[PDB]
């Protein structure tokens, strides 16, 4: 067997499920739903500083002024790390985000207010402060900032207050305002919030014994479907997430309660069908009866494969008769979708070549694998009975029936199956295979046939009520999935045992086990958190994805975006997806529309990236090489500064695609032979206050190590801020020459601070609740089980 | 008939939104609904005409998906656009000839031609668009 | 009247764009104005007519919201878009037949009817939707 | 010319859809687009007229982007699309005058004035929206 296990591990190492196939459960269970986030800041970008001014001769004027210094300016170099910082900054943005906002918890005291004052934040009254104390800004201004009032009203649940907050800063918490995910909840959402076949179902009784004021709120799920289709396509990841969903229905079907004494029933199967008589062996034909371990482990892996839509195979052995009979039961309950091919053919055949067509002089069949049809469906094609045909069509076309309930595609038995009426006619197909001669069987392996036929035969009752409450726990179970139930054959399989099988037939009482509302609530709320974990992560990637595909991020590496989108997901191990899964999920994370919440914040920031990098400080985008000795602007922010207003009449040579190819070809002409040229870049400058390295001409000679290294990484140009306090600033005062410099260094000026495009009033709620659990408002209690009814409220379980 | 003018808007649309230069979001709505479409229509093959002297053509659908990650549309966006919208435009043309040039005295009312009686299952039926005119 | 243009609109592009099989992004943007006129006309009381034969109508709106979930626009979301869409089609019917009927000399330019006259207040100035006729 | 309809396509939706009181999600896709027409038109100057009693108008474009963070437009930001529309409008109408005034023997398909010859590089060729008259 060690080839075996050798064989199936290579196909194992390309299938992300954990190892401990149990273990999955905890990392199932442990999705928490994404927690309702609130916002103690006001999300501020730039702030205002007082900066020294120079009134356009040299002089450092007796005043400062407010301009708008972006705050931690951590903008690095080059063209392509800058807008991949800007990227760094959405995802920033979209794990700060907050959902709903309360402004009256970061409301604080307006300290110079004639009243009392109320603005929103402490930077805000930080500003509100030193805008009111210096001597410089309007007596209408100064007046007001001790006149303004919040605007708070205990009705209408509504706050306003004012808040000094830079046009781009408000754009986005304006937006943090406006679009909030939350929205209110009474009575009549949550009993909406539950499936609707617990809803009409009368064993649940479940209402409201708790109140809900008008500031309850809370947050949808996004029970939204698939948009990626992983069940066509996906296999490996579609084997992972069945076996995933296979442990979570196993652990919430209930356990099998007031079995048979296992001992009386061993010993009437050893005593009815002889074997000290007959000669195969004597013992394991009856590893049969075991209470707990192979009837109730029969009942979870039924119904928990039935609800994951899993695959399942069948084992036994051939010889092994009352296994087949039990099998005969288990192909008329179950769908023959749900067994995996060769294994559903296998177990068919064999039970028809032991025991349908020895019964009927038929000579056994040759299956030919090639054919789509099953032994049961050749079978009755030569088969005349009305009994024994009737139940072999029942299996060859049960299976189950596509339709979507309130959303959710679901995967159905027929009402034959659902109420057991089916059974009814497997033992009239059985009890006439037990009065049937077998034209060349000896005796006493036939007299053993028939009485193993018969040990199944006159459990009608207690079969039919067992294949009626094992569709019932399927029916309640059924309604709390939320995801579609896609029937797609997996790749590896369930192994079932029909010893499992002869086990649960043989051994079931009339006790009647339905699931207790606690474990029918809790089933809903996981699927539910990680339906909607699943959703919000796939609205991420997509974000991320094209945020990262319009911002020309091309060194992006999708596939890692990939790997950390299935590491979230936390039922993955995403170092065992193929290749080929992998780019394909790459491929088609590419087809599906942006959530309109993470699109509304990428276009806050793709228009403001100019805004936000041309106040840096840090960095310059580019410089005019002109040959020329152009005259020293004049600017009040830097006093004498070659800054550069546009980069027209010149050429503008990307840095970036000069730094891509490599061929330079171009900047090696035009720097050897002396053109005029502008270098489009992201930059770092040198700032230097001197005139005599004003008139030493340094700037020129920082450009040819960019033909010496074939590299324009270490450019780093030279900004000609000299004023009063350059301490060489006498040759400008005294001589009577013109300020000139050959290059230039293309660069904004900071936008000053102004008070009325700067005061807003910010509006939100006062004092709501959200609630993230929404069933525990739910009371909930059952029927007793002795009287619990079925769809058609006649009560399974009849045979009390 | 709901989806001849389906794919008759798309493709007018496609003419109209899909150009040189657009911004993507202008075109964002347009080019899920083409690539619908496009998955809609492969691996269907299609016979026009055969009445009077409009000629029998064959049509066979095998296309790519139109990409949905520009800002700004460029050139070669345009021109595959353009390929795949000529293909699709000569299509409608030619079932729309072989729609106008039958009749039935019993069901008039129903659709005469092989390519529009083939175009009206739900196979077809996600290919639909508004229908405004 | 603003607003009654905006209700005629919606209601147009929603017998149009809200159809079975299409796309949910084709609707994205129709079924948000669509559900903000559910949520800004629920609650009111209107009364049309009493002038000639024109028979009084009573007004009451209690709806629903329009479900935000669907890829591909499914036959029960069409059939319940109709019948509210039906409903809304036969209010403004009779509020533009309201409207047409009457007259003032004073100020014509004012609405005359009184459900155009409640209409035309800030509470029901988020149904607007765009201006294009 | 492709970008002088689409100039005046934006215009008109942004007269239309850009009203009072509408939902941002009507008017989303067409923000980004006059956003991106403010950005390609600014630092740009012009000069229409010439010919005949037409006068000699020179145009500077020097104005904000308009916010992308309201729920529902009100006034405020209603004001200040109308003051940025009718420069626009007043902009296009003189272009298309010193265009429709114009001709020329030896190729008239090309643009004679000097604003659309200006118009036609291919720096405003992000200006071009959708092209459905």
């Amino acid at each position: 067997e060690h080839q075996k296990e050798v064989q199936y591990e290579i196909l194992q190492k390309t299938i992300p499920t954990f190892e401990p196939k149990e273990s999955i459960l905890k990392k199932l269970e442990d999705i928490k739903p994404e927690q309702a986030k609130k916002q103690t800041k006001l999300f501020r970008i730039f702030e205002p500083k007082q900066l020294p001014i120079y009134r356009a001769n040299g002089e450092r004027e007796l005043r400062n002024r407010w301009y708008w210094k972006l705050k931690r300016d951590t903008l690095p170099d080059g063209d392509y790390d800058v807008r991949e910082y800007f990227l760094n900054l959405y995802d920033q943005v979209l794990m700060e985000m907050p959902d709903y906002l309360l402004l009256k918890d970061m409301a604080v005291e307006n300290k110079n207010s004639r009243d009392a004052g109320k603005v929103v934040d402490s930077e805000t009254a930080a500003i509100c402060d030193a805008i009111f104390q210096d001597e410089e800004t309007e007596g209408a201004v100064r007046r007001f900032i001790a006149e303004m009032r919040q605007r708070v009203q205990a009705d209408r649940n509504v706050v306003n207050y004012p808040s000094i907050l830079h046009p781009i800063d408000h754009a986005f918490n304006e937006y943090f305002l406006q679009h909030q995910l939350v929205e209110p909840l009474n009575n009549d959402i949550i009993f909406n919030y539950i499936p609707e076949r617990i809803r009409n179902d009368v064993n649940y009784i479940l209402n409201m014994d708790r109140n809900l004021p008008s500031t309850a709120r809370y947050i949808r799920p996004n029970l939204l479907q698939d948009r990626l289709n992983l069940h066509d396509n996906f296999e490996s990841l579609w084997d992972t997430i069945t076996t995933s969903n296979y442990i979570l229905a196993r652990s919430v079907v209930p356990d099998l309660k007031e079995l048979v004494s296992t001992e009386a029933q061993i010993q009437k199967m050893s005593q009815d069908l002889q074997l000290e008589a007959l000669t195969i062996q004597s013992e394991t034909q009856f590893l049969t009866g075991i209470n707990s371990q192979a009837a109730n482990d029969c009942f979870k892996t039924l119904i928990a494969a039935m609800l994951s839509q899993r695959t399942m195979s069948l084992d036994f052995v051939t010889t092994n008769y009352m296994s087949l009979i039990s099998g005969m039961w288990l192909l008329t309950v179950i769908p023959n979708d749900m067994f995996i091919r060769e294994s559903l053919v296998a177990c068919q055949l064999a039970i028809i070549n032991t025991i349908v067509y020895p019964a009927f002089g038929m000579q056994r069949m040759h299956y030919r694998n090639g054919d789509p049809q099953t032994p049961f469906q050749i079978a009755e094609q030569q088969i005349q009975n009305f009994q024994v045909a009737n139940w072999l069509h029942f299996v060859n076309y049960n299976q189950f029936r596509q339709v979507v309930i309130d959303g959710v595609l679901n995967q159905v038995l027929n009402d034959n199956i659902r109420n057991g009426h089916v059974v009814n006619q497997l033992m009239e197909a059985l009890m006439q295979l037990s009065r049937q001669q077998f034209p060349t069987m000896p005796v006493d392996y036939k007299r053993s046939i028939q009485r193993g036929i018969l040990l199944l035969s006159n459990r009608l009752g207690q079969l039919v009520d067992l294949t009626r409450l094992l569709s019932y726990n399927y029916e309640t179970l059924m309604a709390c999935i939320t995801m579609n139930m896609q029937h797609v054959q997996t790749l590896t399989t369930e192994k079932l045992q029909l010893t499992s099988v002869t086990s649960l037939c043989m051994l079931i009482g009339n006790a009647t086990v339905i699931p207790s509302p606690q474990t029918l609530f809790h089933y809903y709320n996981v699927n539910v958190n990680f339906h909607s974990n699943y959703n919000e992560r796939i609205n991420d990637a997509v974000a991320i994805i094209t945020a990262a595909n319009r911002l020309n991020l091309y060194q992006k590496k999708m596939k890692s975006i990939v790997e950390d989108f299935l590491k979230r997901l936390q039922i993955f191990d995403v170092a065992r997806v193929p290749d080929d899964q992998m780019y394909r999920l790459r491929d088609r994370l590419r087809l599906l529309p942006v959530e309109i919440r993470r699109l509304d914040i990428f276009n806050l920031i793709a228009m403001n990236m100019e805004q936000i990098e041309r106040a840096s400080d840090k960095i310059a985008q580019g410089v005019i090489i002109a040959y020329r000795d152009m005259q020293l602007e004049r600017d009040e922010m830097y006093g004498y500064v070659n800054i550069a207003r546009n980069l027209d009449g010149f050429q503008q040579i990307n840095l970036e695609e000069l730094m891509r190819s490599g061929d330079y070809a171009q900047i090696t002409n035009m720097l050897l032979n002396n053109q005029p040229v502008a270098l489009v870049g992201a930059l770092p400058f040198i700032t230097d206050s001197s005139v005599i390295s004003l008139i030493a001409k340094l700037d020129a000679t920082v450009f040819a190590q960019i033909v010496k290294l074939r590299k324009v990484d270490t450019l780093k140009p030279i900004l000609y801020k000299i004023n009063s306090d350059s301490n060489d600033f006498y040759l400008v005062a005294n001589y009577d020459w013109i300020p000139t410099s050959t290059t230039k260094v293309y660069k904004q000026v900071p936008q000053q601070f102004d008070f009325r495009a700067s005061m807003h009033m910010l509006t939100s709620n006062l004092t709501f609740t959200v609630y993230s659990d929404l069933l525990a408002f739910v009371s909930a209690d059952t029927v007793e089980p002795i009287n619990a009814v079925a769809f058609d409220n006649m009560r399974i379980m009849n045979e009390l | 008939m709901d989806v001849l003018y389906s794919l008759s808007k798309t493709l007018k649309d496609a003419r109209d939104k899909i150009v040189e230069g657009t911004l993507y979001s202008n075109v964002s709505d347009l080019i899920q609904q083409f690539n619908q479409m496009i998955i809609t229509m492969n691996g269907n093959e299609f016979q026009t005409g055969g009445i009077g002297n409009l000629p029998i053509r064959n049509w066979n659908f095998n296309f790519g998906l139109l990409g949905t990650t520009l800002l700004n549309l460029d050139a070669n966006y345009v021109e595959t656009a353009r390929n795949t919208i000529d293909y699709f435009v000569d299509f409608v043309d030619n079932v729309c000839m072989d729609e106008m040039v039958r009749e039935s005295q019993r069901n008039g009312i129903a659709p005469q031609s092989d390519s529009l009686r083939k175009l009206s299952a739900i196979k077809f039926k996600r290919i639909n668009f508004d229908n405004s005119s």
